[PDB]
């Protein structure tokens, strides 16, 4: 079973996406997003991306959606909408799981599934490379090259964040 | 045997939390000219058992009537994350050795706020919701400085690996190198753990019980255990980061003793601070961080970037 | 393409469909936006790690930097909408027509 | 397209340097100092050819030279080297720092009996 | 003090990297031989496996180029035991 | 598998305690006990986000210190930090940091 | 003169900002005039992260050594003295 | 309207990350550096229209290295037929593939 | 909004578009789009009204979806080619997704529904920026990827845009909505020639930009957002309404006015590629645009609508602010037809 | 008096000491009397795998020295 941990995680990722995509109250949506973020971190870690996946755990889960939650709390709704609360939400939730199951089964049964692209049912372990990175974390060096090579990216991103602060101030002015 | 190691990390930490409660009570009493619990057992050693049993046998009130799933997840998440954050700590050999254990602990601390966030909301009360919001702001506000200060000090470590902190501080404590950062980091730990003078969340004097006003019996006990476990874990992180200890590879017991003693000293410092100062006003708390601390942390971060380059003391990556 | 790519592309498609089909709340749609961004981060990270494109391992980070900028903009708009109407409901964004 | 020309099993059979990582690391400096020529030749072959198959013989020569290096160590400095690598094996990171005294003993013996000089830093 | 100790640490790191450099050629030879042997075993077992399948060349390269391509994990460990596959794929990631 | 084991064990232990604390004491026999303002200061939360972004951008610095172009690396790192300080100063001076 | 008055007022009323600006200014300025920065660059260069791939000897490369421990090639004595 | 200001002013604003075979830190090679280098060297100065067909072999090899669809298809066929023969009982995996021999170091 | 901040936001918008038109790396092009959105949103809400907030929210949602689809297309093209360079796109699905995203950014139908609403919500100056400057970046991106573009999808979107722009305008009495529908139709005209000859798209874009600049500046000068408020203008500033009539006739494409040359050259290029039915349908469908232009002209200048007594007060005063480029924009929008062969400069 | 606080601190000290000693001794027991090898980089994991193959009992901590040679 440990042979397809990545696939199990990807299925959980899709399930969380169906959860927050069916639009329950933003509380449960936040829960689905949090679960999906953790699971994406798991997949990234499995592929060797410890730092990148951990970034989602902190700057995405404990970041963008940590305020998403703080926001919903300020705009409190009368009732916590759940999947079963609206027949459509529950129906779409079930259909989404069913859709995943259909493609999953087809991919496994039909060695080569083709929804919009062509996918092979072989385990993800196949695609991995047999090279050695030596005394290095390739992800770490690539990310740290943002200061040595990606100076232009640094400039543009910093300017965007400053203008984002100014923009948020201006939008929340309200005159 | 790895499961045995997990249990050895978990259960003693819970026992330490239980007895930390008694230690806090006695220390606060003695600093107030009083004697801590001493009737229940010799010198009060059996008081935590009585407290726990009384809590558990107590009525399980629950007028939440909203998202009971959340009202149950919040204690689970809090306790689970409190126990997990202990895992990567090297004492001196970590249970799980991560190249980025530091960022892992930062992420787990950020997640742990959701426990307070949900508990207060699913309670669906007045103090609970507003108090939970004040919590989010408090932890969120100090999370920024916590990260900056941590990055600034690790610039000397050369990695986010907790284990290498022992090697880096082999000859001297990092407090000598970064004491201003150490002071700000200590205050940051105080804020993150929601301890006095930043005990605004619970804030009994102002908010009847804060986020846990609608939590009783066992779930309240789990919140208490999570709080105290976070206190001990954050003090242990401080001890590892700044007050390094000598580690003899052949006898880890010496390092373990030294580390435990330093963490105990820092926890006693936490209780001491709780006794001495009054509570910062919610507004004053944020003023102290974004307007007063955040600047100095930025300046010290620039300095700690520049120093290894201008002193040719760039630490080894491995 | 391995099945993980299929799953993540499916997640992005599902999130896109959810965003394009609002129900009442704007926050749910903003949740779908953040979710689509997560799918894109995971897909980009998997591609870059598998191909050992060392110099592109920062692209996922910049994507998230701008993902949070977009989220922040969305919340900054949502608060104003709520102030003007009392709810985040989409049906109140009705003054402009055609 | 074409068939991959994988070499036979017999040609790729070579005598193996069956020593653990700590043992290799203990002798790493003197091994590099003594066995440099075949190792550098094999590396040049691998990097120019970019085919593992093309440079099998150079790898065989590297393995043989390593075996000769270790045979000489066994002949002349067996016990000090054993103590050195047992010291190194204890440390999880296999650090050189903790075993400086055993390193000095091994270096002194190897300089006396075999005349090898440990290469300097850099 | 930190400057002195960090300079010494960089010196020791250079020493350790020099040791790795000294040992690298032997490891490269061993790795190349192991990869070739694993590929040969896969090819032989594959000929036995797919002899009866029609219109299947054995060991036909999937790339047009007649140049060595580093085999993926799937080629080398395709038909080994699951424990070997789990080790080769996720050992360094999971080891802690 | 070690990290997965640790996560599983911790979560199961905490959930087990929640069970023994939500249901086990709930058996004990008893009787019947009967039983928001729009925060515009949420701007602080939004500013945290954009500052957390710079936090993320700054984390690679320990490995960034290992490059050979230390001049360019230092210039860009101080550039990002000075832009963050400028953002803080702007929000401060424009009374945007109106906490509570 | 007025600058001294501004500094005194700033230290009296906003000492934290004064400390921060002083530290940031030093962090900006000092590395430029520090002699050891080039030493840090050289140290980072000297670290042998990747293998030193040998080069074919065509008989016209006096400077490149033929073997370690030969006098030709770079030296790390400066770091050892450091 | 792609004003090639980078080429006019000789500024490498973003072309460093354009390809996987460009210079990378510590000369860490890409997984498909050889194929990409060959494809670019083939498709240099001949124009996109010519490159789409006169370098199709290089591009196909590059795509195969990137995605390995054909390699995975071949391996899937091998595993299918091995399972089929095992069910029929006319195949027995070798002891070394079963783990009965120590792999080469 | 503080004027320094307003200038910084406008420069950020322009810098985002410059990054879009300057970068050879897809990630940076998407970054430029993100900067454009971030800077644009507060600019749309310079004057704070509930309508301004609603328009900003709609625009943000639409552009955010477009950017997300664009980034997914970039990621897919990376997955199948491993190239970040803006060039031929090597996956048809990525090409289709990118085309949909860029069309949504341009307001091409059936992604047009947001253009009239956003234009009505925002002020005349924000509308000018939205309908002139914002079009530059996506059109640049499409021109760079023109070869990969599937001609059928682009042509269908162009024809639908022309049809819908013509239809919607007939029903509108709000000047801003009329301008938005005209913009939709002209965007369809520009994107029609994109598969065939990009220089024609650039020429049409320049002519359209001049005409819309002139029209919006005339509306700002007249301070009219409705047909009747514009009708009142003849009593105050007859020259303004006369020039408005001339610019409207140009926008309709009537010869010998400058508005004729983009349509003429587009028809030429399409016919050279054996497209005969499509240019014919586009030219005929432009008559709806011409119709509502003519109705606006009847309301404004050709016929004198009733005024109000209080206008006698405005007679005494004069316009304080002068828009320097308005006369030259009018001249270029109306009298540049004798100078088409200069269409080889942008070539 | 204040020394009465000490017994609780001592119990807490023992409880905190237990996990570190437990981890150290469990690592020693599992890794054959030596510290658990730390693999922060793929080279170290490659060394561990090579040691596993060399040992012959599929345990890396088992160390083969000069005796295996010739």
């Amino acid at each position: 079973m440990t042979m397809y941990i990545a696939f199990i995680l990807s299925t959980i990722f899709v399930i969380g996406f169906v959860g927050f995509s069916s639009k329950p109250s933003p509380i449960y949506g936040g829960l689905g997003l949090i679960v999906s973020g953790g699971v994406g971190c798991g997949i990234v870690l499995n592929f060797g991306g410890s730092f990148l996946g951990l970034m989602v755990f902190l700057i995405y889960l404990g970041g963008m959606l940590v305020v998403f939650g703080y926001t919903t709390a300020m705009a409190t709704e009368m009732y916590p909408e759940v999947w079963v609360s609206n027949k459509t939400v529950f129906g779409a939730f079930v259909s989404g799981l069913m859709m995943e199951f259909c493609m999953v089964y087809y991919a496994l049964k039909e060695e080569e599934v083709e929804i919009i692209f062509k996918f092979n049912g072989l385990g993800d372990w196949v695609i991995y490379d047999t090279g050695d990175s030596g005394f290095f974390s390739e992800e770490a060096m690539g990310i740290a090259a943002l200061y040595s090579y990606g100076t232009w990216l640094v400039i543009v991103t910093g300017w965007s964040l400053l203008i984002g602060v100014v923009v948020i101030m201006e939008i929340t002015r309200g005159n | 045997m790895f499961m045995i190691n997990i249990l050895s990390l978990i259960i003693p930490i819970l026992l330490a939390v239980a007895f930390l409660t008694l230690v806090e009570r006695k220390v606060l009493g003695y600093m107030q000219l009083r004697k801590g619990p001493n009737v229940v057992g010799p010198y009060g050693l059996l008081q935590p058992i009585a407290d726990a049993l009384k809590l558990f046998t107590k009525e399980p009130l629950r007028p939440a009537t909203s998202s009971i799933s959340m009202f149950i997840i919040a204690p689970i998440l809090a306790l689970s994350l409190a126990l997990t954050m202990w895992v990567p700590l090297p004492m001196p050999y970590p249970l799980i050795n991560m190249n980025l254990g530091v960022l892992f602990m930062l992420a787990m601390s950020s997640l742990a706020v959701y426990s307070i966030l949900w508990s207060g909301w699913a309670s669906n009360s007045k103090y609970a919701l507003i108090g939970a919001l004040r919590a989010v702001a408090q932890t969120i506000s100090y999370e920024v400085t916590l990260a900056i200060i941590l990055l600034s000090v690790l610039l000397m470590n050369g990695s986010y690996t907790l284990s290498t902190l022992i090697t880096t501080q082999e000859h001297i404590w990092m407090i000598f190198t970064s004491w201003p950062l150490a002071m700000m980091w200590f205050i940051s730990t105080l804020a993150e753990t929601n301890r006095a003078p930043f005990d605004l969340t619970e804030g009994e004097s102002e908010l009847v019980s804060g986020f846990n006003v609608e939590y009783a019996a066992g779930p309240f006990a789990m919140f208490f255990m999570a709080e105290y476990a976070n206190i001990i874990m954050m003090n242990a992180f401080t001890a590892i980061l700044f007050l390094g200890a000598s580690h003899d590879p052949h006898t880890p017991e010496l390092y373990t003793i030294n580390f435990v003693l330093k963490t105990l000293a820092l926890t006693i410092t936490f209780l001491w601070i709780r006794a001495s100062y009054p509570r910062f006003r919610y507004d004053q708390l944020m003023h102290l961080l974004w307007k007063s601390f955040l600047p100095l942390t930025l300046a010290l971060c620039m300095w700690h970037i520049s120093l290894p380059i201008m002193t040719a003391s760039i630490p080894p990556q491995s | 393409m391995p099945l993980v790519y299929m799953n993540i592309i499916m997640a992005f498609a599902i999130a896109l469909a959810g965003l394009l089909m609002y129900r009442s709340h704007l926050m749910s749609s903003l949740l779908c936006l953040e979710g689509m961004m997560l799918s894109l981060f995971i897909m980009s990270t998997l591609i870059i790690l598998n191909t050992h494109f060392t110099l592109a391992n920062m692209m996922p980070i910049i994507l998230l930097v701008f993902a949070a900028c977009e989220a922040a903009l969305g919340l900054s708009l949502l608060v104003m909408v709520s102030n003007t109407y009392g709810t985040d409901y989409v049906q109140n964004l009705n003054l402009l027509q055609c | 397209p074409g068939i991959v020309e994988l070499p036979t099993l017999e040609d790729l059979k070579v005598q193996e340097v069956k020593v653990s990582s700590s043992v290799l690391k203990a002798a790493a400096h003197h091994y590099g100092a003594q066995c440099d020529k075949p190792n550098k030749e094999f590396m040049l072959c691998r990097w120019e050819e970019k085919d593992p198959r093309r440079c099998l013989e150079e790898g065989k020569l590297v393995n043989q030279c390593a075996l000769d290096f270790f045979r000489q160590i066994k002949r002349h400095c067996a016990e000090p080297f054993t103590e050195y690598w047992t010291c190194i094996d204890y440390s999880g990171l296999q650090l050189f720092r903790h075993c400086r005294k055993q390193q000095a003993k091994f270096d002194e013996c190897v300089l006396d009996k075999l005349g090898w000089v440990r290469p300097d830093l850099g | 003090s930190m400057m002195k100790w960090n300079r010494e640490r960089r010196r020791l790191q250079i020493e350790d990297f020099e040791a790795r450099i000294a040992l690298m050629p032997l490891f490269q030879a061993e790795k190349d031989r192991r990869v070739l042997q694993m590929l040969r075993e896969n090819l032989e077992e594959e000929a036995i496996i797919m002899k009866d399948v029609p219109d299947w060349k054995v060991g036909e390269s999937v790339f047009h180029t007649t140049r060595w391509v580093t085999p993926m994990m799937g080629e080398l460990y395709g038909l080994r035991t699951n424990e070997e596959i789990l080790s080769a794929t996720y050992g360094f990631i999971w080891y802690t | 598998m070690n990290i997965m084991l640790t996560l599983l064990t911790n979560v199961t232990l905490a959930s087990l305690l929640v069970l023994i604390a939500f249901w086990l004491p709930q058996l004990n026999a008893y009787s019947e006990k009967t039983s928001p303002f729009s925060m515009k200061f949420f701007l602080v939360a939004i500013t945290f986000l954009l500052f957390d972004l710079e936090i993320a951008l700054l984390l690679p610095l320990p490995w960034a210190s290992q490059t050979n172009n230390l001049k360019t690396m230092l210039t860009m790192a101080l550039f990002l930090l000075i832009l963050l300080a400028a953002s803080l100063a702007y929000e401060w001076t424009q009374k945007g940091l109106e906490w509570a | 003169g007025r600058i001294a008055s501004f500094l005194k007022n700033a230290w009296a009323k906003e000492p934290v900002l004064v400390a921060s600006f002083a530290i940031g200014g030093l962090a900006i300025i000092l590395p430029s005039l520090s002699p050891y920065t080039n030493y840090a660059i050289r140290i980072n260069r000297a670290t042998p992260y990747n293998y030193p791939v040998p080069l074919r000897d065509d008989g016209n490369m006096p400077d490149v050594p033929s073997h370690p421990q030969d006098p030709q090639g770079p030296s790390l004595e400066w770091l050892k003295n450091l | 309207p792609f004003f090639d200001v980078q080429k006019r002013l000789g500024l490498d604003l973003d072309r460093w990350m354009t390809i996987q075979s460009a210079e990378q830190p510590h000369k860490i090679p890409g997984r498909c550096h050889a194929f990409e280098k060959e494809w670019i060297e083939c498709a240099h100065g001949i124009g996109g229209i010519r490159a789409e067909k006169e370098c199709k072999i290089e591009f196909d090899d590059f795509v195969e290295c990137l995605l390995r669809q054909k390699t995975m298809k071949r391996l899937s066929a091998i595993k299918r037929q091995r399972d089929k023969l095992i069910k029929e009982g006319k195949y027995t995996p070798p002891p070394h593939h079963l783990g009965k021999e120590d792999p080469r170091p | 909004m503080n004027p320094i901040i307003y200038t910084t936001l406008i420069m950020t918008v322009m810098s985002g578009t410059m990054l879009v038109m300057i970068s050879s790396h897809w990630l940076l092009i998407w970054i430029g789009f993100e900067m454009n959105l971030l800077a644009m949103i507060p600019v749309l809400m310079k004057n704070f009204n509930p309508r301004a907030t609603e328009a900003a929210t709609k625009y943000f949602l639409t552009q955010a979806t477009a950017s997300m689809m664009l980034m997914m297309a970039i990621i897919i093209n990376l997955l199948y080619s491993g190239q970040w360079t803006i060039t031929k796109m090597f996956n048809p699905v990525a090409m289709t997704m990118m085309t949909m995203a860029l069309a949504m950014k341009l307001g091409l139908s059936p992604f047009h529904f947001w253009v009239p609403e956003v234009t009505q919500g925002i002020s005349l100056q924000a509308g000018l920026l939205l309908l002139t400057w914002q079009k530059l970046a996506p059109l640049s991106v499409l021109c760079q990827i023109s070869q990969s573009i599937n001609p059928n999808l682009m042509l269908t979107m162009a024809m639908l845009s022309i049809l819908i722009g013509g239809w919607g305008g007939l029903n509108q009495t709000q000047l801003r909505k009329i301008m938005a529908y005209s913009s939709i139709a002209h965007m369809g005209w520009m994107t029609a020639v994109l598969p065939y000859n990009t220089t024609m798209t650039i020429l049409n874009l320049l002519i359209y930009i001049t005409m819309t600049l002139a029209m919006f500046m005339l509306l700002i000068h007249s301070s009219a957002t409705t047909t009747l408020s514009l009708s009142h203008t003849w009593n105050k500033m007859p020259v303004i309404t006369s020039l408005m009539m001339v610019t409207l006739l140009s926008m309709g494409g009537l010869p010998p006015l400058s508005g004729f040359m983009p349509k003429w050259m587009i028809i030429q290029e399409m016919t050279k590629n054996e497209s005969i039915i499509m240019p014919t349908l586009m030219a005929m469908t432009a008559l709806l645009n011409l119709y509502f232009y003519m109705r606006l002209a009847y309301s404004s200048s050709l016929t004198m609508f009733p005024s109000t007594n209080n206008m006698k007060m405005k007679w005494q005063f004069e316009h304080t602010k002068q828009m320097k480029l308005l006369p030259t924009m009018i001249v270029l929008s109306t009298l540049v037809l004798p100078m088409t062969p200069a269409l080889s400069s942008l070539n | 008096m204040w020394f009465e606080i000490l017994p609780g601190i001592a119990v807490m000290a023992a409880c905190l000491f237990i996990p570190g000693m437990a981890t150290a001794h469990i690592h020693k027991f599992t890794n054959g009397g030596k510290e658990k090898r730390v693999a922060h980089f793929s080279y170290q994991w490659n060394l561990m795998e090579r040691d596993r193959c060399i040992s012959g009992v599929n345990r890396y901590h088992v160390t083969k020295g000069l005796e295996n040679i010739d």
